[PDB]
């Protein structure tokens, strides 16, 4: 039950969204420029969207991590490694299986690798309401990787919905990497394939806010300062 | 007050607390021996573009091997101090290895880049521990020549904090992957020289960096301390992993988050915790304050004195003097009787009267001491007149009633000469 | 004695700027003084002005009754008045009637209050008790018989 | 406040002088001068009267001005509306070492004091001051007071009604223009306002750092050693040092305009309450016919009962 | 006034708390009063 006022990267409110919309016509999966740190969402149907690789110039030159999972756990190494103009998951369309995890290719001068807590998840191809979403905060601070993680349970024609929804701190490594150019992976149903889903990008700026805790310890507002007038004096 | 006759008021003077009588101490139940006989006792050590970085954690650190010792050469701390360093309980502290010349270790610090630390390990500015380096000139020096080790001195830019590059880039000033020797298209890289009998500045050094990350999680590397039991409802002292102080425990009606160890207030203070052990508790760490006040009537009349204590329920104080825990302890000193009522506090050495008097002494809310006695107060004396119609009192006679008012008109001119 | 150089200029930039934050928090608080001081002083001359040259019929400001006299008296870093002053003490219980009906029209009496009906016989004051004789000198011609509360006849 | 507590930051503390002492000399300074304030407002009465009971005199109902015994405070209606107008920003228990203490004269005697000196303004004379009453039965006080306004006595007993609807409509008016209204109460919560915000810059004042490496003891006292650690602890005593007697200033300088505006209320009370003061524009705005005092949260709010004639002919002379 | 301008002296100013907005908000309220007092003395007529 406070307000509380703090400088950190935050993510403006109302601010441009970088919306990529892939279909069967559609492959969304371009190098995106990280530009110190970025958010992510994702509407997704059994989880599609496992996969970043953070790189330098997206080579083998380049000291990168990726964040996926073989279906059973998360797996994140960072290591030297060739990254291929389309890395792919082979995801089988009646059952979905990853026949084909085709990433690592080569690997020296590795220096890092870590094996989270498995849980269960869900792989293959489904239909209906956008019930799985994602929404991350992958963040760089004093050399750190910071990934944060938050879900809500939504159901839109094709767009980002309005609402506020609170971010818990799951992730922090100790890599230390010019991350300067990344991209997502994605899953190539089976002649590649999706389904109606797609996944966003937004851009990060330092700039003040101001945090409406409740009693209970939960935020329900919060308040940028360089937005609006009246938003500066609210926070003010 | 610096005097000897003394008149009647309530006086102020000067503040008790409640010494505190336990001490807890609490430390999670992890118990481990760190690699600090590995990481600082190594045979393999990296070069200074590719400095590693050892996840050190569950353990409980000695640092007295640190301390016990002349062969390090440069022990240089930067956040923290040297002898209360085994006080606090950290959270991954990682171990930044790399070997560099004689010269180099005057660039390791907050700052002052110059000429090698910059294109090749760069340091923060906030978050430091400690810098360690020391000599090793009869292992890696070869007066013939060693040249296994290499660096960086050719990068377009600085480094972030804590950023490090391995890839052996071919360096020319517009991107321009070149084919060197060609002119304008030089390497990167470059040797070290250690030699046996060179220059001091030339001998091989291994420098270590402690990063401290300051608690970012429930701690684990601790030092070597003992956790002993907790006492709640009663002023003792504490060390949990990260936090000191003096505090009055007791069970919390929190809905504390999962990933979240402190509990601060709405105005920045701590207020509450969570036990290393599986509870959460709050911290009340005001065991008791105020200040004393003795009430006085006079010492020309009588010598019999009530202190009033500000803020308290009159429980932490007959158990804080029955147990001598106050800070202003006397030597003769007693409590027979204990008014309190009129949220203002205890005041030991008064009765209740009911008959209520003209309000001598004007205790904190009401209350209004005399004579010693501690009544409420009588606000004026109660009337009551008949209110009818025409009947109507004129007065008949009179007095003349001359009455005194003082007023100031002028205070003590002064004047200070400001140069004596 | 003991110092030699520049390590004496820190420690007496010390004592200087403790000496220097106390003395002008003596300013601070000898001016605050002044002001409330002088806001005393303004009463004061006030009150001189008001008792002291003549009858300020103000209520409760120069004394407590109702200000006959004053006088004032020197004091060190003061003044002294003497407020004399006027206090009524003794009570009767007399009747009243707020009005008078002698022929058929209402009496007011003198605005001035008390008309005394202690069985209809003067009128007197406000404050000290002074019976006058009812006669027109006393009261006025005021509108007709038929908004009074009490009844006085036969003023002649 | 200064200085948290460990043991050796004290002895730093001693090393500036006596400033605590002045502090506290100062701070209690000024709690006894708004002791003395509250006695000098509203303690007027040496014979406190008893509210009469009966509550209509001519029409002039004293209804939510009075207290009533039927309802389980002895306040008035309007004195709660007053008390639930004024928000804020066992026995406390808070390290600050801040502290709020408690005022001398309880709200229940203040609402007492009110109580009597509006039951001696109806009931209990105009001679009220230089004595103790004359028994008046306050349809003659308002037609003694229709005499320091320059007009007849025949004024009040031939509109005896016409006045009564008129004045309990202006009390009505009064209860309704209180409850679901705004601003036209700020001075209260100007002063509560500025109270609070100087009491929460204080403690803003102990989150920062003066100059030091952390902005709190028991912290550093961690990760420090030996006469190093003084420089830090010499940098934060002495920031917190100059905010705390920043703070101390500024609450004498309020302390200067809120006993300027206590005298006036003081004056007020004992010109407008206790008699009819003939001064223009000083008690109301009208003729100031009556004046009624009522209690208030760290204040005291007047029902200045004026006189506005407000209709116009055209006569020669 | 303080610490004329160039980016670090405003750093070395933040590590003293709010200061600066204790002297805006002190001096704001002091031109508030003024105008209060302007108001007060000449604006007592309503019907110009």
């Amino acid at each position: 039950d406070t307000l509380y006022l703090t400088q950190d990267l935050f993510l403006p409110f109302y601010s441009n969204v970088t919306g990529f919309h892939t279909i069967n016509h559609t492959f969304g999966n371009p190098v995106i420029p990280f530009k110190d740190g970025i958010y992510f969402a994702a509407t997704e149907k059994s989880n599609v969207v496992r996969g970043w690789v953070f790189g330098s110039t997206m080579n083998n030159k380049s000291q990168s991590v990726i964040i996926i999972n073989n279906s059973t756990n998360v797996v994140i190494r960072a290591c030297n490694f060739e990254l291929c103009d389309n890395p792919f998951f082979a995801v089988s369309k009646p059952m979905g299986t990853q026949t084909h995890t085709m990433i690592f290719d080569n690997a020296f001068n590795c220096t890092f690798e870590y094996i989270s807590d498995a849980f269960s998840l869900d792989v293959s191809e489904k239909s209906g309401n956008f019930k799985h979403l994602r929404e991350f905060v992958f963040k760089n601070k004093d050399g750190f990787l910071y990934v944060y993680k938050g879900y809500q349970p939504i159901d839109v024609v094709r767009d980002l919905p309005s609402g506020f929804n609170t971010l818990k701190p799951i992730f922090k490594l100790p890599l230390g990497i010019n991350i300067t150019n990344f991209r997502a992976i994605l899953t190539a149903f089976s002649i590649w394939g999706t389904s109606a889903a797609a996944y966003f990008v937004g851009y990060l700026k330092p700039t003040t806010f101001m945090l409406k805790y409740d009693e209970n310890g939960t935020i329900t507002d919060a308040v940028d300062c360089s937005q609006n007038p009246l938003a500066e004096l609210k926070c003010s | 007050v610096k005097s000897f006759e003394i008149d009647k008021g309530i006086y102020q003077t000067s503040n008790f607390r409640v010494v505190p009588s336990g001490d807890v101490v609490r430390f999670p139940n992890i118990t481990n021996l760190c690699p600090f006989g590995e990481v600082f006792n190594a045979t393999k050590f990296p070069s200074v573009y590719a400095w590693e970085r050892k996840k050190i954690s569950n353990c409980v650190a000695d640092y007295s091997v640190l301390y016990n010792s002349t062969f390090f050469s440069t022990f240089k701390c930067y956040g923290v101090s040297a002898t209360k360093l085994n006080d606090l309980c950290f959270s991954n502290v990682y171990a930044d290895s790399f070997v560099v010349k004689g010269d180099d270790v005057r660039q390791i610090a907050p700052g002052q880049t110059g000429v090698i630390a910059d294109y090749n390990y760069k340091l923060p500015d906030d978050f430091m521990g400690c810098v360690l380096a020391w000599n090793t000139r009869n292992i890696d020096a070869t007066s013939t020549g060693n040249y296994n080790y290499k660096y960086r001195y050719l990068r377009h830019g600085k480094l972030r904090p804590f950023e490090r590059d391995i890839s052996n880039v071919p360096f020319s000033p517009d991107g321009k992957p070149c084919t060197p020797p060609a002119l304008n298209c030089y390497w990167p890289l470059n040797d070290y020289g250690f030699y046996t009998t060179t220059g001091i500045g030339y001998q091989p050094y291994r420098v270590v960096v402690l990063s401290f990350e300051l608690l970012n999680a429930p701690a684990t590397v601790c030092g070597p301390k003992l956790s002993t039991d907790l006492i709640k409802n009663q002023c003792v002292n504490f060390n949990f992993n990260g936090l000191t102080g003096t505090g009055v425990l007791t069970p919390s009606s929190k809905r504390f988050q999962p990933f979240q160890q402190f509990g601060r207030d709405v105005s920045d203070f701590t207020d509450s915790v969570r036990d290393p052990k599986t509870s959460e508790i709050l911290d009340i760490s005001p065991c008791s304050f105020g200040g004393v006040s003795v009430i006085t009537p006079g010492t020309n009349a009588s010598s019999e004195v009530a202190v009033l204590y500000q803020d308290v329920n009159c429980t932490d104080v007959s158990t804080a003097i029955h147990a001598d825990q106050l800070t202003p302890a006397w030597r003769i000193y007693s409590t027979g009787n204990n008014v309190f009522q009129t949220q203002a506090g205890c005041l030991i050495g008064a009765e209740h009267v009911d008959t209520s008097y003209e309000c001598d002494i004007p205790i904190g809310a009401g209350i209004c001491a005399s004579y010693i006695v501690a009544y409420t107060m009588s606000l004026g004396a109660d009337s009551s007149i008949a209110y009818s119609n025409n009947t109507i009192a004129i007065p008949t006679n009179f007095s003349i009633s001359i009455t005194t008012e003082v007023m100031p008109v002028s205070m003590a001119k002064t004047s200070v000469d400001c140069n004596m | 004695s003991r110092l030699d150089k520049v390590e004496a200029e820190v420690q007496i930039d010390r004592l200087i700027t403790g000496r220097l934050q106390s003395l002008q928090t003596y300013v601070t608080q000898q001016l605050i003084r002044a002001a409330e001081i002088r806001a005393s002083a303004n009463l004061a001359a006030t009150k001189m002005s008001e008792c002291v040259l003549g009858q300020s019929k103000r209520v409760d400001f120069c004394g407590k009754g109702y200000h006959l006299m004053s006088f004032p008296q020197a004091a060190p870093h003061g003044v002294v008045f003497l407020h004399v002053t006027y206090v009524p003490s003794q009570e009767r219980n007399f009747t009243t009637a707020p009005a008078i009906c002698h022929e058929g029209k209402a009496y007011f009496p003198r605005e001035g209050v008390f008309v005394f009906n202690g069985t209809s016989w003067f009128i007197t004051q406000r404050n000290f008790f002074s019976p006058q004789i009812i006669t027109t000198d006393n009261t006025f011609v005021s509108g007709n018989c038929d908004v009074v509360i009490g009844i006085i006849n036969n003023t002649v | 406040y200064i200085c948290g507590d460990s043991t050796e930051c004290a002895n730093l503390l001693l090393q500036y002088g006596s400033f605590c002492t002045q502090l506290n000399r100062a701070l209690s300074g000024i709690a006894a001068e708004q002791d003395r304030n509250t006695r000098e407002v509203f303690a007027q009465v040496k014979q406190m009267y008893k509210t009469p009971t009966l509550k209509y005199f001519g029409g002039f109902n004293f209804s939510q001005i009075l207290p009533d015994p039927l309802k389980p405070t002895k306040r008035s209606f309007i004195e709660d509306l007053l008390f639930n107008k004024v928000t804020l920003a066992i026995c406390a228990q808070k390290f600050n070492g801040l502290t709020v203490l408690p005022p001398l004269l309880t709200d229940d005697m203040i609402a007492a004091y009110t109580a009597a000196l509006v039951s001696g303004t109806a009931t209990a004379g105009w001679t009220f001051g230089a004595g103790a009453a004359l028994q008046i039965p306050f349809a003659m006080q308002m037609a003694y007071r229709f005499n320091g306004i320059g007009v007849t006595q025949n004024v009040l007993y031939e509109n005896q009604k016409q006045i009564a609807n008129q004045f309990n409509k202006a009390i009505s008016q009064i209860q309704e223009s209180l409850t679901t209204t705004s601003t036209a109460l700020g001075k209260l919560q100007d002063v509560v306002n500025q109270n609070a915000q100087a009491l929460n810059t204080l403690v803003k004042q102990l989150s920062s750092n003066f100059g030091a490496i952390s902005s709190v003891l028991n912290d550093i006292l961690s990760r420090l050693d030996k006469v190093e650690a003084e420089v830090q602890i010499d940098r934060l005593i002495t920031g917190r040092l100059q905010s705390l007697q920043t703070y101390v200033t500024q609450q004498l300088i309020r302390a200067a305009e809120i006993r300027a505006s206590a005298n006036l209320a003081a004056t007020k009370m004992s010109e407008c309450v206790l008699g009819q003061s003939k001064r223009v524009d000083f008690c109301g705005k009208g003729y100031h016919l009556m004046s009624f005092p009522q209690a208030a949260p760290h204040g005291v709010v007047f029902l200045h009962v004026t006189y506005v004639p407000s209709q116009e002919r055209n006569f020669t002379t």
